[PDB]
């Protein structure tokens, strides 16, 4: 029930020298601003938007196949820019998500093929299930899992969120071994 | 390795200068890279490690702020136990605009936490 | 003294919130959904075993307590409003839930016709809940409710959800838009009840007497030769996207007279008034008729009373009733809410009534060294 | 075939194939898939196509004949949706993972949601919002909505991060 | 929590009721030696906060503002937060396009004080019957206690008039097509109870409602299982006694084929510094009523002593008993007999350890842990 | 020249921000050790007040919550005068 044995191409990935596993064809766009300072994976075709702001990701966070992360675009008082976005530590992103958030908290679950919309809030603690649509600006709550389509509140997390996420990501990264 | 690791991706992905320049960026039109110099790179990681140093600053601040509001909910539970037993030993022994300020001050300050907090991502944006 | 808290378990609806406000603080469908299950499951059921009933009302106030009040359970009284020959292991169950699990001071099982003549003042009125299973009438007489003179009939919201089921699948009529786009009949098997009420609280209404006559006539055929009126015109309804389902004009204004069926009985929605005016005390019939409420979820439909007051004002001049209840003036009272939230406004209205509310109900002690709830039964 | 107006921005990681007609100040992200099949494909004045925005002509082999896409003025496409519209109108956006259907005619101003499959035989009136995956759910916007300003920022900070797709005179 | 399909192993509880749990659903309390479910032990309120706006604000504070939140409002379309905007301020929301002048609400000149709910218009004879019921309360309040020593300013109010002419259907309702984006649904519909609109051109948005923060209290000893602090988005609790913390689990993830032979294994992990475990018991002989179970396990094991860490393992190796052993964390093979049923294979084992109640170490819990396979 | 001095003149900002971080931590220490020690001698008075009964049976919220918001605008204050400069310190 735990995570099995998850077998990647040697040739396929690059391991960088603090531990982080970027696949070669993950596009990603002005790689001078991205900060991946974990243990982190970033899978096949992962479209990463390094360009118009800086993009830093926590310890060991796991980005699956075909998921696009990008800043998202605020209208200013003076002078326009794009919000650097700061992903927490321990976050599971699942497969074919669209990312348009600031400030993403740590320890969370993204699920599968769900579009965050732009300056959206997440904080720590929390869970996004499958086929959701976030609308632009809100704020989840911690321990709170926000489902449906349009992205309302629908239940609540076991308080021992902070004593699984850990065990589920690095049991994750443990089980990454190459073919 | 380490807890963390302040070090991009470029120059965690240059050690071979193939992949980057093929596979995951374009890579190409700023080549020009910056001479590290043995102080210009140990003092501009000076401030990149300091900046951490103010953040673990706020996330105790953030902590203590926890225990000063935790406080005053136990300070006026114990008083409005004190005036209650004050009342029972004595027969034993026998403002609205204030408060609108209040509410004015309230969400001045929340207007400045969000101008603030803003403010200080885009600085962490210029800092680099 | 802290403030109660008043809820009324109804079929589809629950209506709940605290006591003495003037409005109920959520109206929530009365379903509650488990890991696994597709479909909600509706939380009142009757005649059914006993655990499986203990366990879903013990989740639906733990969620009606903890998501909508935002309160503690063991600080305030409830009045739980309950319907009149209401069955007596659910308000067993009920009351079991209710002490053991959530352990509250006291409860207080209220008939909702009493509070519902409760809004106005008065005493004594004809009063008639078309809920969503029964369309239940009964005589309140200076605070006395009449069991003696009690009427019932099966013509709720059900049936109207079952006869919009009958007539939507003889005339269907979808598009599914795959280039398929003529008419396709029954291409679903079952429409679900929450398309179904959607379709009869948006698109259906209320026709009147001298329509709904010839309506019915038409219906017949007893030598009628299309002597129909002008239907409404037909609504596109939308089901899941892409499904577009041509609900017909007739269906709009012949879905609802199966509660002003004949069908030489006479048991319609109106003829249960007379029905219990009949067996009822000859001092009392005057201002028993004088002042008549009708309360539940199906009087807003749009028409129901206008209709109701004129086939009231029909059916008089019917010789059962000619000879004993035929002078008789028929008028409605107007109650200060909404006809969903009657009964819970007077609910409201007795909650907020602290120095009787402990000595008018059933102690949780007297729950402990008893276990028994009283009844309008014997003991 | 790729006849590009000068101003536009037009990286080179988005792969453009078959007849297209770039207009004067469009912006086109990369990873941004325009393929021509069947037809041309005209695009206006400043349509911000940004990332996985899939516009395929392939109209006979799905299912003369030129039958080209005409696309107007200030229309951005979102983030992995999907676009297939012979005749498309002006300032209306489309957002994140939506499906536009073959035989979908759009005049101006109207929003399509987030995840909305839309397929019909039929022509969008001035400024609907559709919305939801569950349902369509038309409500009307009483102002056409302006965007301007985020593309004439993203003319100047696009061009020293990417290289630039080739542009006629 | 979820990526782990956490609903494969579940623990009985002991109670009044016997029920079959996930240990990250299951609280551990210390004074009774005994592991507590959900569903039976007491809940609390804590603290009101916002879901839009993370701000704490007290309990006679929500009594006054009636479980609503003073500044964020929903939409009456869907049920998201609706957000202001400049021109001179007025409300819109992000998943459709609703705006605020869609019910014709004026533009405030302030963005936050301005925006208010209509009062309902029967609030005075609502009043007016609550001060007339609360004196014939007090009415019938003197006589009761006076019967019960003996056995040991009038107000009246206007009632309501009825109407022997109630205002009729409309003739528009005839001969005149509906529009579904002017009529309203009935969720929304009853989303205002104090009026339902037909249009939705009088259906106002409301205010945001508010959640609980939840403590939880065991019923036999009144003690906090889990209370939280009172200060949101805040991760450290001030109390937590959870089982994933106190009480060893069990996992799997070598599930062989069915065809009726199986050595399967797990791996038991560890919470204490330094604990004893044994998977010895096969679930009696019918005995604690194992009535899930669908095939029948050997398991049979001598007690393995297990070490966290922030000759027990070279010595004694049993590679067909003792797969693995990493830090915290022993792999046990088990042989199960499977597949007697047609389909959904359960095994029920039980299994014996060692807890500190705090001698006090030598505290032998026995946990009857039912778990699943594919099948 | 001007990128060492551009600089420089952060290292000096975030150096006064850090020392203002950290007297705020010092003001509100000495308000916690006050509360602490003020809620230990409520106890001890609520422990007198309990023996002595048993022995003898034998717009104030409005004026603090000022106060502290009032110091909170001041500390908004000191810090939005500073980041406009830092701001146009972006812009030079
Ligand atoms: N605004 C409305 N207009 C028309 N019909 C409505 C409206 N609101 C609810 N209904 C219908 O009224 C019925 C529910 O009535 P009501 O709420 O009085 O029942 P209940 O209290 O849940 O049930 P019961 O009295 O049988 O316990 C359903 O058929 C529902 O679709
Ligand atoms: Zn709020
Ligand atoms: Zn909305
Ligand atoms: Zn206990």
């Amino acid at each position: 029930m735990e995570l099995g044995e998850l077998l990647y191409n040697k040739s396929e990935y690059i391991e960088t020298a603090s531990g982080n596993k970027v696949s070669r064809q993950s596009v990603l766009c002005g790689s001078q601003n991205i900060v991946l300072n974990g243990k982190t994976i970033v899978m096949n075709d992962c479209i990463i938007r390094g360009d118009l702001a800086n993009v830093r990701v926590g310890r060991h966070c796991v980005v699956k196949s075909r998921s696009v992360i990008r800043p998202p675009f605020k209208k200013f008082s003076k002078g326009v820019a794009f919000f650097p976005l700061h992903i927490g530590d321990h976050v599971f992103i699942e497969e074919d998500c669209v990312v348009n958030a600031a400030q993403i908290g740590s320890y969370v679950h993204v699920g599968k093929n769900c579009v965050i919309g732009r300056r959206c809030v997440l904080k720590d603690c929390c869970k996004i299930l499958d086929n959701t649509v976030l609308p632009p600006e809100t704020v989840v709550p911690p321990f709170t899992v926000f489902s449906g389509c349009p992205g309302l509140f629908s239940g609540e997390l076991p308080e021992c969120t902070q004593e699984l996420m850990i065990d589920v990501t690095k049991s994750y990264y443990q089980k990454f071994l190459p073919l | 390795a380490f807890g963390i690791n302040t070090d991009s991706l470029y120059h965690e992905l240059s050690t071979a200068g193939s992949e980057v320049i093929g596979d995951v960026d374009e890579g190409a039109d700023l080549l020009g890279e910056f001479s590290v110099r043995d102080d210009f790179f140990g003092m501009g990681k000076e401030v990149g490690n300091l900046l951490l140093e103010n953040s673990q600053l706020l996330e105790t601040k953030n902590a203590l702020n926890v225990v000063k509001n935790d406080l005053i909910a136990k300070v006026d539970q114990l008083s409005g136990e004190q005036e209650v037993l004050r009342g029972e030993l004595e027969a034993a022994k026998q403002a609205q605009r204030r408060r609108f300020t209040r509410v004015e001050m309230a969400r001045v300050l929340m207007e400045r936490n969000q101008y603030k907090e803003r403010l200080m991502e885009l600085q962490e944006a210029v800092r680099w | 003294e802290k403030t109660a808290v008043v809820i009324d378990l109804g079929e589809a609806f629950t209506k709940c919130g605290f006591a003495g406000e003037t409005g109920p603080r959520c109206i929530i469908p009365s379903v509650i959904k488990k890991a696994g299950m597709p479909k909600p499951i509706k939380v009142v059921q009757y005649n059914i075993n006993t655990e499986e009933l203990y366990s879903y009302l013990k989740e639906f106030i733990h969620i009606l307590y903890f998501r909508h009040l935002l309160v503690n359970p063991r600080d305030r009284r409830v009045v739980v409003i309950e319907s009149v020959l209401c069955p007596s292991h659910f308000r067993e169950t009920l009351t079991r839930v209710l002490f053991k699990y959530f352990e509250v001071p006291s409860v207080l099982l209220a008939p909702s016709h009493l509070m519902a003549l409760l809004t106005l003042g008065i005493n004594s009125a004809m009063v008639l809940d078309c809920g969503y299973r029964e369309s239940l009438v009964l005589p309140i007489y200076e605070g006395i409710p009449v069991l003696n003179c009690w009427g019932a009939l099966p013509l709720g919201g059900k049936a109207l959800h079952k006869e919009l089921e009958t007539q939507l699948l003889e005339q269907c009529t979808v598009d599914t838009g795959a280039a398929k786009e003529q008419s396709l009949p029954s291409v679903m098997g079952s429409i679900p009840e929450g398309v179904l009420e959607d379709i009869k609280v948006r698109t259906c209404f209320v026709s009147d007497l001298t329509r709904g006559l010839k309506i019915q006539a038409a219906k017949f055929n007893i030598d009628g030769n299309t002597e129909r009126p002008s239907p409404p015109p037909n609504v596109d309804y939308p089901l899941d996207g892409e499904k577009i389902l041509h609900v017909l004009g007739s269906i709009r204004d012949s879905v609802v007279e199966i509660l002003f069926e004949q069908d030489n009985e006479e048991k319609s929605v109106a003829t249960l008034i007379l029905d219990s005016l009949m067996q009822c005390p000859i001092d009392t019939r005057k201002q028993l008729a004088e002042n008549l409420v009708i309360i539940g979820g199906t009087s807003m439909l749009p028409g129901f009373l206008h209709r109701l007051l004129a086939e009231i004002r029909y059916l008089v001049e019917k010789p059962k009733y000619k000879k004993t209840l035929g002078t008789k003036t028929f008028r409605i009272h107007t109650p200060p809410a909404k006809a969903n939230c009657v009964a819970w406004l007077g609910g409201a209205i007795f909650g907020a009534l602290q120095d009787i509310l402990g000595s008018r109900s059933v102690s949780k002690e007297y729950y402990n060294q008893t276990g028994r709830i009283p009844d309008w039964c014997s003991l | 075939s790729v006849k590009i107006a000068p101003g536009a921005v037009v990286c080179v990681e988005s792969e453009i194939r078959g007849d297209v007609t770039i207009g004067p100040r469009t912006v086109i992200h990369p990873k941004a898939r325009i393929i021509a099949e069947a037809g041309p494909i005209v695009i206006g004045e400043g349509n911000l196509i940004e990332e996985q925005a899939l516009i395929i002509n392939a109209h006979p082999d799905n299912i003369s004949e030129p039958k080209p896409m005409i696309i107007g003025t200030n229309n951005v496409f979102e983030v992995g949706c999907y676009s297939q519209a012979m005749k498309m109108g002006d300032n209306n956006v489309i957002e994140s993972k939506a499906y536009v259907g073959r035989n979908v005619i759009l005049t101006s101003g109207c929003i399509i949601g987030a995840c909305c499959n839309l397929n019909t035989f039929e022509v969008i009136p001035e400024n609907t919002v559709i919305y939801g995956a569950d349902c369509l759910r038309r409500v009307q916007t009483e102002r056409p909505q302006p965007q301007t300003l985020q593309l004439d920022f993203l003319m100047k900070i696009l061009p020293n991060y990417h290289h630039l797709k080739k542009t006629m005179k | 929590a979820s990526l782990l399909q956490s609903e494969r192993v579940l623990y009985l509880v002991q109670g009044e009721k016997k029920v079959r749990a996930p240990l990250s659903q299951l609280y551990f309390c210390r004074y009774c030696s005994e592991l507590r479910s959900l569903e039976c032990v007491s809940h609390e309120v804590d603290s009101h906060y916002c879901p839009s706006c993370l701000e704490n604000m007290p309990s006679a504070e929500a009594k006054l503002k009636k479980n609503r939140c003073a500044n964020c409002f929903d939409c009456p379309g869907c049920m998201h937060t609706l957000s202001t905007r400049a021109t001179a301020y007025y409300l819109a929301c992000g998943f459709c396009r609703w705006t605020s002048r869609d019910v014709g609400m004026a533009d405030k000149s302030v963005a936050s004080g301005g925006w208010q709910e209509p009062d309902h218009p029967h609030t005075q004879r609502m009043n007016k019957l609550i001060e007339y019921y609360q004196q014939l309360a007090q009415k019938e309040k003197v006589e009761r206690d006076r019967k019960k020593l003996a056995r040991r300013k009038e107000i009246k109010i206007e009632p309501a008039q009825a109407v022997d002419e109630v205002e009729p259907l409309p003739e528009d309702y005839y001969t005149r097509p509906v529009n579904l984006t002017e009529v309203t649904t009935l969720q929304q519909r009853l989303l205002q109870p104090d009026f339902q609109p037909i249009c939705a051109s009088q259906l106002y948005p409301r205010h945001k409602h508010l959640l609980i923060k939840r403590s939880l209290r065991c019923r036999q000893c009144e003690h906090n299982l889990s209370k939280p602090e009172f200060n949101p988005t805040s991760i450290k609790f001030k109390i937590q006694l959870v089982a994933v913390n106190y009480i060893p689990e069990v996992r799997i993830m070598s599930i062989p084929n069915l065809r009726y032979m199986k050595e399967s294994q797990v791996l038991l992990t560890l919470t204490n510094p330094v604990e004893n475990l044994t998977h010895v018991t096969l679930l009696e002989c019918e005995e604690g009523d194992p009535d899930d179970t669908n095939s029948t396990a050997k398991v049979s094991v001598p007690p393995t002593e297990l070490v966290l860490a922030g000759e027990p393992q070279d010595f004694p190796d049993d590679p067909d008993v003792v797969a693995f052993r990493k830090a915290n964390k022993v792999g046990v093979f088990i042989k199960v007999t499977p597949q007697r049923e047609e389909g959904d294979v359960t095994v029920c084992f039980k299994l014996k350890h060692d807890f500190k109640n705090l001698g006090a170490e030598v505290s032998w819990l026995t946990q009857h842990v039912e778990l699943s396979l594919g099948p």
